[PDB]
RNA sequence: GGAGACGACGGCGGGGGCCCCGGGCAGAGUUCUCUUUUCUUCUUAACGGUCUAUCACCCUGGAAACAGUUUGUCUGGAGAUA
């Protein structure tokens, strides 16, 4: 029997790909009296479409961002310490413009700078 | 707790203050209109505030706006809270009281 | 402070004779395991039986019901009974082994 | 001889590449099947018998 | 579609002479109870989250408003 | 000018200007044990 | 008079979707041996209410021992920082 109309009715109200619907062999005339969505979901309340499982898909830096993090880093940590009153406005420029140029490659490195600075 | 409000205090127009721990903190930022008086409920954790135009409530639990009331008043002027906490009276510079 | 009750109910193969609840839990017994390592049966995850047939487990740890699933189905197929009984859900903690449905001929 | 044969079965069921198979539990099975299988691991079979 | 958190205003939108229809939710996972009146233009759902309430309200209702419970697994 | 509402004390929270007076005016109900209980409630947050 | 009414590119930031990683529930799969294991579900529309902001604008005040500040540039007595 002919089962293309089936096949695709299936397909549209199981939500699926007409590769993962499954008609049953053995009743190939049941499915083929059947002819309508409301058939075809009895059939499939039924158990004789089927639909099947998905198929096994079994699973188990630049320098621009470099520079770009490190001066927001080092420039936080100057706007805290500003705020904080580690520092005053005038050497806090100085220190800004100094880590604006590659003087300073880290955040120890700007704190050991500062004690030098206040010493 | 004992609640402060300062008409011309901008954003810290109202500020609650806990004297168990003597710290005044200004929970509410926006109010929508120049702060003129606030009161707590009589037996449930919500604050009424009135501006000039409104008389906004808020639950003190989630510092949340529960509720917004709208007097028909132009300036009001005071506002009391019913002993059942359901019942409101506005009086207002325009010479007529509200019951809400 | 907070502990597991598992229930495995296998009352129904028992009473059919199909599976023995003492070497399944001989198998529970060898293969748990608690820090990365099989045999690790401490005071942290307890095993016993009830005489109705069914195995309860007393887990102190972070043991899933899906690894008490998982080894299930290892001793079910070690004994070649895969393809006629599953594990079923039925409750909040207890998974009870069951038969598929059967066609008659 | 056993492994081999339970070795053979299921390389027969496997197939080579992620074919989706339907589900057991999807599947029906006949009660001459699980009573002949039954009975080779040795299970009384008046057991079973008005099932389904 | 419009909240409400005022029992005496849901009774006048009931008592309101397009006040069409009327439901109670009841949500117990989350121990919710709501009542969505439909009144024309809007639909309107009061929050109650007590029981006792509830009760009080439901016996409230106008009698000519048929109030029902909703059930599960819409049709 | 307002009251502490609290029976347990007696509490007058004054606001002049800019400025907010937690007083305990001398009345012929304080009593000693009231006083120094009034007093250690205002001062009580100062830890 | 406004909106309709408007070019191309560059990096930067905010937000929403997608992708990725983990735990938990349910189910499915391998399993001679090993694998607290592999895969799948875990979703929330229009519309209405409420809260949320960079730019911009306003008030006080008056800056060089110049300050503020971006990845970059620049801004400031034609009023900066705060």
């Amino acid at each position: 029997v002919n089962l293309r109309t089936q096949k695709r009715l299936a397909a549209s109200v199981l939500g699926c790909g007409e590769g993962k619907v499954w008609l049953d062999p053995n009743e190939v005339s049941e499915i083929s009296n059947a002819n309508s969505r409301q058939s075809i979901r009895k059939l499939v309340a039924d158990g004789l479409i089927i639909k099947k499982p998905v198929t096994m898909h079994s699973r188990s830096m630049p320098q621009q961002v470099l520079w770009m993090r490190r001066q927001r880093v080092l420039r936080r940590l100057l706007v805290k310490y500003r705020a904080s009153g580690k520092i005053d406005k005038h050497l806090y420029h100085e220190l800004y413009h100094l880590a604006k140029g590659n003087t300073f490659k880290h955040k120890r490195a700007l704190v050991e700078h500062i004690h030098r600075a206040k010493a | 707790h004992f609640a402060t409000v300062s008409p011309s205090g901008q954003r810290s127009s109202v500020a609650i203050h806990t004297l168990s721990k003597h710290l005044t903190q200004i929970p509410f930022r926006k109010l929508n209109g120049l702060a003129q008086t606030a009161s707590f409920h009589p037996l449930r954790p919500l604050f009424f505030v009135a501006t000039q135009r409104s008389i906004r409530c808020y639950d003190l639990q989630k510092l949340e706006l529960v509720k917004i009331v709208q007097p028909g008043a132009k300036w009001i002027s005071s506002f009391d809270v019913h002993p059942g906490g359901d019942n409101l009276v506005v009086g207002s510079y325009d010479k007529r009281l509200l019951w809400h | 402070k907070v502990t597991k009750k598992f229930i495995i109910n296998a009352s129904q193969p028992a009473s059919d004779k199909i599976f023995d609840v003492s070497a399944f839990e001989k198998f529970l017994n060898e293969r748990i395991k608690v820090d990365g390592r099989v045999g690790n049966l401490g005071d942290v995850i307890k095993i016993s039986q009830i005489g109705d047939g069914k195995v309860e487990i007393i887990a102190h740890n972070d043991l899933s019901g899906r690894y008490l699933k998982y080894l299930t189905k290892k001793f079910l197929k070690k004994m070649q009974l895969r393809d006629w009984l599953r594990v079923v859900a039925t409750s909040k903690g207890v998974y009870e082994l069951k038969f598929y449905n059967i066609v008659n001929d | 001889e056993q492994h081999a044969l339970i070795r053979n079965e299921a390389k027969m069921r496997k197939s080579l590449k992620n074919r989706a198979i339907i589900p057991r539990k999807a599947v029906k099975k006949p009660l001459s099947q699980l009573e002949d299988h039954l009975d080779q691991l040795g299970v009384d079979t008046e057991a079973i018998g008005l099932r389904a | 579609p419009q909240e409400v958190s005022d029992i005496k205003k849901f009774i006048e939108i009931c008592r309101r002479k397009d006040a069409s229809a009327a439901r109670i939710k009841k949500n117990p996972k989350t121990q919710q109870i709501k009542f969505k009146v439909r009144c024309q233009r809007f639909l309107y759902t009061l929050v109650l989250k007590d029981s006792d309430k509830a009760e009080k309200l439901k016996q409230s209702l106008p009698p000519n408003l048929q109030i029902k419970d909703v059930p599960k697994r819409n049709k | 000018v307002r009251w502490r509402p609290t029976k347990d004390t007696f509490i007058l929270a004054a606001a002049a200007g800019e400025d907010i007076f937690l007083m305990i005016p001398t009345h012929p109900s304080v009593t000693p044990a009231l006083d120094q209980a009034s007093r250690d409630i205002l001062n009580a947050g100062f830890g």
